[PDB]
């Protein structure tokens, strides 16, 4: 029910499985051989933390009645996070 | 509702909790995956231990400052919370060079 | 070192300029090297990064001059029966000490 | 012209 | 004489010619130099090389600190907006995104960005981009709400006085009241805690919001309250802002003795400080011409909108709402001035221009687009009468029918059924139905027009009388109900001379109508009884016609500040 | 009569006083306690202005005076695009 | 009127002279600046010998090729220890 989300620098970011199913790549990583750890040797930890912060942001705010606040993506992290968003297909 | 991450050394617990909940039930959430006894585990926000008697709202973890996009942080110990990484320092452009 | 904008601490420049501006107003002796040096310090404050310290420079000078004339005012009011000699002695120093300081603050 | 200036 | 160019103006033209290589290093230059490089790019017409830098907020923060050359920035900014690139909406969004990120910071960084917002939002609001300035202020407002001490409460009321100003140029009145109510929440909190805030600029905006919604009874109440808080320590920009709005509420109050001293002091106060080229000076002239048009001083009202337009046509580029607003009022003033002559070709060009601009920059359902749409329709119906081609007469008069109804709907949607502006369209549509030979339909429009104005304004008012004369001409010239028209002409006669005397130039259509009134019901003795009064009107109008232009009427230093306020307050 | 402008690196640029008084800063630099002249040649020690641009300023000084209110069309000042920036920063500092 | 850039070591004197003016009086202008005798100074114009007489017309440059927009350099050197030293002019600076 928890997914071991390690980073390039050996940093784990475990989160609920239903939250980690927002990204289509992680859903594909869970499928096949191997709710366990998945190799993330390319994506670094400082940008994967923001992905995990987005995961709880996406699921909680689905069909929200109120206006959803902007997800903060810092300027120093924006370019690296964008490739992570495409690679994860989040 | 209060969203938090729990960091002992590098494990991170992105699990929500009610603003009126106490620390005791959140400690049971940590042992769900870390499979460690809850009495040994102790938490340290801003290097300060949190009492199990007080609820989440009494520790400053207000739901208005615990948004899912930027959840508040809290430590954990059985502190050695290492930083994730250093993002590449982008130039300020307008600085002289 | 180029004359492009750069970050500069106001206190070090203002203290290095307060001694020159104190001697310029009172028609004291400031060497040619320092007076031409003090023009760059005026420039480096009006184009300082990130905030142009042109308002702080003009406020501190305004406070400094307001300090100076009321200092001269205390040295004249006490000297009764010779105010006219003391005023003009302190006026020709300040009348030339304003146009000279006007040139220093030209930027 | 009979209705004066239009308002 | 062939004077050589300064080394500055030569090095400027040498770094602009090498801009591609030196674009990185130009952004590090001082503010005075950096703006002169960018203005040279506009002079060379290389707007693409320029709008690529103004879209960044940090560069537009540096070129906004050049207060001496702000009049060149407005023309350089407006050129970008007409060029294509939405440099106003990009800056406003890029500020809101950057402002939303420093919410979790100290009071030093937050105050740095709030001051950027007050000069950026103070520039977009100045250039006319009210829909894009509000997004800047709404981000500046939510920075002041995070900290709830006495220091930041004075900025939240500083945003709300500006938010109330960008929500009136955008004609979002129904949000304006909620903004004012939110301001008082941040005013009572600050005022109670041992720090009284100057409630003078803020009440001046309500003098224009409630003026806009035709709440002239409520406008004058806040007109007095605004000027009671005028203090010599206030900025001249704030002080001249209260005076012009106070004049507009006093003129529509139909009291003109107190109105002239407020706006003639405003024009003088906006000419000695801002000068004859700053947009604020032309803004005061636009409200000054409002005073001239309602006091029947129509002869020099055109010359004061043309001055107001020519200032805005030089500072605010081609397609700007402020230019369009001047085009609207100049078209209306030229309409009123040349109504008797019947030649509307300069007036039509101005009215068409004010629509070619507003439709480009505003949505199709904007209130300010409606008021600028009625002026063309008024001009079209007069051309549809003066022209002798029956095919042109019918089609152009039908085009003016779609414009009033479109204009009426936008006013009726926001101002409600019971307002002067809604009734003003009823009277204009009533006059149009008279020209459309729909005399049965023209009856019920004027009746609804007068009944709404009489209920709101009162039994005796200048606007009511001018509407009655529209109905009086209907009952007299083409409906032959002389008994009904007899009381209507007399009703406007008393009100017309009540605030203007017998020399009111609008009485020409009132006295002459009385002559035709008595021509078809006998009683030819009274025909000569009104015939000499028409000559009396001729004598009492041309003799007072010879007067100096209003531009030099204010002259130099006519009165003093904190004296016109006291003179007006006691009366 | 002659004014000895000194660059950052020590390069002297001795030029006539009349030519070097078209510069607002140099006019202000000589005016005041800058008149304590060595002989009749006042020196100016520019701490920030480098030598490679100070020649172009001086070469502008003779360019301004000679072509002042001239009858003929004035040739454009030859400014290298590689130094068009360091000269631009030194064209408002010197007010020339 | 030809504009020149008489320079040695660090000094970069800026003067002017007529097209047909003599080279000797050009040394006289420099004579009244650094108080050196006219025969003491030697004009090593473009690393070639220049006699104390001659004239600027046949010196090697005209007014058009040494315009005030970009005047042409002229070397200079003095005689020390009963022998004339070679020119030692160096480039101004390296512009970044």
């Amino acid at each position: 029910m928890y997914v071991k989300l390690i980073s390039s620098d050996g940093h784990e970011f475990i989160v609920k499985r239903e939250h980690a199913l927002t990204s289509g790549t992680i859903k594909a990583m869970l499928s096949g051989p191997g709710t366990n750890e998945v190799n993330f040797r390319e994506i670094p930890s400082h940008v994967l933390s923001k992905v995990c912060m987005y995961f709880t942001y996406k699921v909680r705010y689905t069909n929200s009645s109120t206006e959803i606040p902007e997800f903060p993506i810092a300027p120093e992290i924006a370019l690296e996070l964008l490739m992570a968003a495409n690679f994860l297909d989040c | 509702d209060v969203f938090l991450m729990i960091r002992r050394h590098k494990t991170t617990i992105f699990t929500d909790a009610k603003e009126s909940s106490t620390v005791f039930e959140l400690k049971r959430i940590v042992e769900g995956i870390l499979k460690r006894p809850p009495d040994e585990q102790r938490l340290y926000k801003d290097d300060q231990l949190l009492d199990d008697g007080k609820t989440l709202g009494e520790c400053g973890f207000t739901s208005q400052t615990a948004r899912p996009q930027a959840p508040a942080t809290v430590g954990l110990a059985f502190l050695c919370i290492e930083p994730f990484s250093s993002p590449p320092e982008l130039p300020d452009v307008m600085k002289p060079q | 070192t180029s004359l492009k904008p750069r970050v500069v601490d106001f206190d070090e420049t203002w203290n290095k300029l307060l001694t020159t501006i104190k001697a310029v107003v009172m028609l004291e002796y400031v060497e040619r090297a320092t007076w031409n040096d003090r023009f760059s310090d005026i420039y480096a404050l009006c184009v300082a990064y990130p905030e142009p310290l042109g308002e702080r420079l003009y406020t501190e000078t305004k406070i400094f001059l307001e300090n100076h004339v009321r200092h001269l005012h205390k040295r004249v009011l006490e000297s009764e029966e010779q105010v006219l000699v003391m005023y003009h002695r302190y006026w020709e120093e300040y009348s030339k000490g304003a146009d000279y300081m006007d040139c220093l603050y030209r930027y | 012209q009979k209705r004066a200036s239009g308002q | 004489e062939w004077i050589p160019e300064t080394l500055y103006n030569t090095a400027i033209s040498a770094v602009v010619d090498n801009y591609i290589r030196s674009r990185r290093d130009i952004r590090s230059l001082p503010e005075n130099i950096q703006f002169d490089v960018y203005y040279k790019l506009y002079q060379q017409g290389r707007l693409c090389q320029l709008g690529s830098e103004f879209c960044e907020l940090e560069v537009f923060a540096k070129v906004l600190r050049a207060l001496d050359k702000r009049h060149l920035l407005h023309h350089c900014f407006q050129a970008l907006m007409d060029h294509g690139v939405k440099v106003a909406s990009v800056l406003a969004y890029s500020f809101s995104r950057r402002c939303s990120y420093i919410a979790e910071s100290d009071a030093a960084v937050k105050e740095k960005a709030i001051q950027v917002g007050f000069v950026l939002g103070g520039f977009l609001s100045d250039a006319g981009w009210y829909s894009d300035a509000e997004k800047v202020f709404l981000s500046c407002l939510q920075l002041c709400t995070l900290h709830d001490e006495m220091l930041h409460w004075f900025r939240a009321v500083e945003c709300c006085v500006r938010l109330l100003h960008v929500r009136n140029g955008n004609c979002k009145y129904h949000l304006g009241e909620e903004t004012f109510k939110l301001a008082q929440t941040y005013m009572d909190k600050l005022s109670k805690h041992g720090q009284q805030a100057n409630k003078a600029a803020l009440y001046g905006e309500l003098c224009a919001l409630l003026f806009a919604k035709s709440h002239y009874d409520e406008a004058y109440k806040w007109c007095i309250e605004a000027m009671k808080e005028i203090t010599a320590g206030l900025p001249v920009k704030v002080v001249v802002d209260v005076l012009r709005q106070a004049s507009k509420a006093c003129v529509v109050k139909r009291e003109f003795k107190k109105a002239e001293q407020l706006i003639k002091h405003a024009v003088y106060l906006a000419r000695d400080h801002f000068g004859s080229k700053h947009p604020k000076y032309s803004d005061t002239l636009l409200d000054y011409g409002f005073y001239l048009l309602n006091v029947d001083n129509i002869c020099q009202s055109v010359a004061i909108y043309q001055a107001a337009l020519d200032i805005r046509q030089s500072v605010f580029g081609g397609k700007n709402i402020h230019v369009a607003t001047a085009h609207e009022d100049l078209a209306y003033s030229s309409y009123v001035h040349q109504y008797s002559s019947g030649k509307f070709d300069n007036a039509l060009f101005h009215a068409e221009r004010a629509i070619g601009i507003i439709t480009h920059i505003l949505p199709e359902d904007h209130l300010l687009l409606a008021s600028s749409k009625r002026v063309k329709a008024l001009i079209l119906e007069e051309i549809a009468i003066d022209c002798h081609n029956k095919e042109t007469e019918q089609r152009l008069l039908q085009e003016a029918h779609d414009l009033h109804l479109s204009s009426l709907q936008l006013a009726k949607k926001a101002f409600g059924e019971f307002n002067v502006q809604t009734a003003k369209h009823y009277g204009n549509l009533g006059r149009l139905y008279q020209s459309m030979r729909k005399f049965k339909e023209a009856e019920e429009m004027h009746i609804k027009a007068i009944q709404i104005k009489e209920q709101l304004l009162g039994q005796e008012d200048y606007e009511v009388a001018l509407s009655v004369g529209h109905l009086a001409s209907l009952y007299n010239y083409d409906m032959n109900q002389y008994e009904n028209a007899e009381k209507l002409y007399l009703r406007s006669i008393a009100i017309g001379k009540k605030l203007f005397g017998e020399g009111y130039s609008g009485l020409e259509y009132d006295y002459r109508g009385l002559i035709k009134l008595y021509n078809s019901i006998g009683n030819y003795e009274k025909v000569f009884e009104y015939h000499n009064v028409l000559s009396n009107w001729n004598r009492l109008r041309d003799r007072q016609y010879s007067v100096t232009d209003a531009l030099e009427d204010v002259s130099t230093s006519p009165q003093s500040t904190e004296e016109v306020v006291q003179s007006f307050l006691i009366s």
